[PDB]
């Protein structure tokens, strides 16, 4: 996986974060966006985090995903 | 700090209430999460989620992805505490407020 990569939300994913759904379950599965960052580490230390993919989407919107939920475009 | 441990515990019954989420039916459950937050605050200056084992919590505090509210519960309104439960989990309550007694029952112990 890089940073840059064009990535499609493949999984069922619901979310309540979306700027045109605040606070109501929307499902991203289909919506196609970008890797922003695989966190694996903070500065040489490794984190824990279990949704390791932030892909950047249209809309000022972001998400974070499993490397399974998301299908290299 | 017990001005921390009531601030924690303010904290997660507006959670609660912002996000339409429901406490364990259990309250010593919700309890024991609570002041885990609170310890983790004081000793590492951030809410780092108490339910989970790290390998470097001072890492985790800078990466910010389980500062409570965490990275999951925000984004797909999922806690493994049981902290925030939706309405449709099995071991959701009714209650978006715990008693202080509560809490300090766990402090108690
Ligand atoms: S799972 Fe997330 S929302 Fe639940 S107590 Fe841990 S940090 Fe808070």
């Amino acid at each position: 996986m890089n940073v840059g990569d064009r990535v499609r939300v493949t999984s069922s994913v619901v979310v309540y974060h979306h700027p045109e759904h605040k606070k109501t379950a929307f499902d991203l599965q289909g919506m196609e966006g970008e890797v922003a960052a695989v966190l694996t580490e903070w500065q040489g230390r490794p984190i824990s985090a279990n949704l390791p993919v932030l892909v950047k989407f249209e809309q000022r919107f972001k998400a974070h995903f499993r490397p399974d939920e998301v299908t290299l475009i | 700090n017990n001005k921390t441990l009531a601030a924690m515990k303010n904290f997660a019954e507006q959670y609660a209430k912002r996000t339409d989420t429901y406490f364990c039916s259990d309250l010593s459950v919700t309890a024991v999460v609570i002041e885990g937050l609170a310890r983790h605050k004081e000793e590492l200056g951030s809410p780092l989620c108490p339910c989970r084992h790290y390998e470097d919590k001072e890492a985790e505090v800078k990466n910010t992805f389980w500062n409570c509210p965490c990275v999951p519960m925000r984004e797909r309104k999922e806690c493994h505490c049981m902290l925030f439960l939706t309405p449709d989990n099995d071991f959701a309550g009714d209650a978006q407020d715990i008693p202080m007694e509560t809490l300090e029952e766990v402090k108690a112990s």
